[PDB]
């Protein structure tokens, strides 16, 4: 056990020629959105959502 | 000849009438707002002030007023400072009386309309970028908030986050705290003194009272480096001195011509300077070393400040920091303490004699003592520092928390630990 | 010697409605360029060259 | 050339969470020189990339003692045949320097979110040694992490 992922924390960048870009881990989870009130700002020439990048059919 | 007449009024006000015999006049208006009196919530709305004297009025549009003072010859500025803005107005002696009737109706009854409001936001980011094009605005706005935690933080121009957003509704707040009669001065330089308090009847007689003044400037030391793509760099430290007006004050104001601070003859090698004597030893490329003052009312602020190579940019500053060490510890003489009370006695003489000069002078110390003072007292103050309160001052310089702020290639610059 | 322009280094920025934009007072003088080598940029929204407003007649 | 506008949309793509940048000035704020560097590109810099830095930076970090070849399905000897064509490039390693050393730094930067967010951290343990395991176990005592869904 000797990464810097296997102890959550820092990003990681990730950047591919088939799929699109992903922001490193996340947080641990993602507890921050339980309580109401989290907006998630928007109108920044936005980035989709659901990540349609691997399916099955 | 007759050379000053103060008065002041019940409410509290000061008008002085010098009154002298050329075809000119100058009128002028000093009041204690500035940028030191906004919170964390309206930042910015006294840059957008400034750039709306123009706007239309209750008692005359706005067609009205920038062609009705262009047919004469006359002119309107507005200069302001961290704490301090000041209106003007000048033409020839016969049309002083028509003048008086816009500035008073500038700052006294305003309006603030949605739709013109709504498009000067763009001169926000033009008058920005033009003033950012000195590599030397920039580096003294990150130096004020290094330093400094509260008041004194706030920078002169709008942050750019910030400039779609100021509201007629900031604007109309911001005016009626901090205008107000106990805190203005009335200045008139070639007019007579009947005339002068016939116009404050219909100045003073609105909104009054004073106003909320706060937020006592407490002290910080952080420091910020800035890395971008300048071919020199631009760097300062400072701590902590003793503000305007104390007996402290002058063996500071002395001991800043004793290192530096200005040339004389132009393109001649400077002789008449510590800093740049024992700098020249040693390195070889093109540099700059000077002094640095400021005297707010609360605190103040002194220094040093440096322009040199990438390469060679911790010799500059660590040989400049040797000699203001040599001082502190004994080492001074009664000949170069005598030029320095001569540079700073002909230097304060010469600012006052042309007539812009003159106004500000007179206008500035009636606001934060309420008296006026000849040159000729002022002549005794200097001379009388003792030495050996040049040696004492500078001891504090060496024994106080010191802000940094450096801004080019930084490479080679050191950490204020060092 | 109240005035703090007259103690020499902390700026100020006037504007007008006749005169061009003017800031601040000295932080350097001369012989910071009597030296060789000050490239001063040029043309970036160009601001004025030497500013002309002081004629004599 | 024409590689050096898409640094642009990527920087502002990854930069839509607010804690891509308050994890940039908190690695620049603690340390002084090797671990300081962000993972994008400043912006005074997008169009100066040359092809004369690309060159450099792969000779001299590419080498051959500082990599490692791994695969899933495959038997033992293929592998090794196909990096055995990989050696004739460059022997041992080109330079390591930096040991990044520590600092205390503050930075703080305002805008107009609705939400602070904030972070206090100090030095503690390298990973390979007898602590770490204390402060992962510490880490898990203290709460890092939800399980239950909504909970």
């Amino acid at each position: 056990m000797l990464s810097v992922a296997s102890r959550s924390g820092p990003f990681a960048p990730v950047l591919s020629a088939t799929s699109r870009g992903v922001a490193g881990a996340l947080r641990p989870l993602v507890q921050a959105a339980l309580p109401a009130t989290s907006e998630s700002p928007v109108l920044d020439a936005k980035r989709s959502f659901l990540c349609r990048e691997s399916l099955s059919g | 000849p007759q050379d000053l007449e103060f008065t002041r009024l019940p409410n509290g006000l000061v008008i002085a009438s010098l009154e002298n015999y050329a075809p000119a006049s100058r009128i002028g208006l000093f009041i204690k707002a500035g940028s030191r009196y906004e919170d964390s919530n309206n930042l910015g709305t006294s840059h957008l002030l400034r750039l709306a004297s123009s706007l239309t009025t209750k008692g005359a549009s706005s067609f009205k007023i920038t062609r009705g003072i262009e047919a004469v010859g006359g002119k309107l500025s507005v200069t302001s400072t961290r704490e301090s803005m000041a209106y003007t107005v000048e033409c020839l002696r016969d049309d002083i009386e028509i003048l008086m009737e816009f500035l008073l109706n500038v700052t006294a009854a305003p309006e603030f309309r949605r739709w013109e409001v709504a498009a000067l936001q763009s001169q926000l980011r033009i008058d920005k970028a033009v003033a950012f094009q000195n590599p030397q605005a920039q580096v003294l706005e990150n130096l004020h908030a290094a330093a400094y935690r509260n008041a004194l933080a706030n920078s002169l121009y709008c942050p750019d986050y910030r400039i779609g957003k100021v509201t007629p509704d900031q604007l109309h707040y911001y005016v009626q705290n901090h205008f107000t009669s106990a805190r203005m001065a009335l200045i008139g330089l070639g007019v007579s003194h009947p005339v002068l308090k016939q116009v404050a009847e219909r100045f003073l007689n609105m909104r009054g009272g004073l106003g909320l003044s706060g937020a006592k400037a407490k002290y910080r030391g952080g420091e910020i480096r800035d890395q971008n793509g300048d071919s020199l760099v631009h760097a300062a430290l400072v701590a902590e001195s003793a503000a305007t007006g104390s007996a402290e004050a002058n063996a500071f104001s002395v001991l800043q011509h004793v290192l530096g601070a200005g040339p004389h003859v132009k393109r001649g090698s400077n002789a008449t300077s510590s800093l740049y004597q024992a700098v020249a030893k040693g390195v070889h490329q093109p540099f700059d070393v000077s002094a640095f003052n400021a005297s707010y009312s609360d605190s103040g602020l002194f220094g040093i400040y440096t322009i040199s190579q990438a390469a060679s940019a911790g010799d500059v500053i660590k040989s400049a920091y040797d000699q203001v060490k040599a001082i502190a510890q004994g080492n001074l003489s009664n000949t170069d303490v005598q030029a320095a009370k001569n540079k700073l006695k002909a230097g304060y003489l010469m600012s006052v004699e042309s007539s812009e000069g003159f106004l500000d002078e007179v206008g500035s110390q009636a606001l934060v003592a309420g008296s006026y003072m000849q040159p000729s007292t002022v002549l005794q103050q200097i001379d009388s520092v003792a030495d050996a309160d040049v040696i004492n001052a500078a001891k504090k310089f060496v024994s106080g928390r010191k802000s940094m702020a450096a801004s080019g290639n930084l490479g080679h610059t050191p950490f204020v630990d060092e």
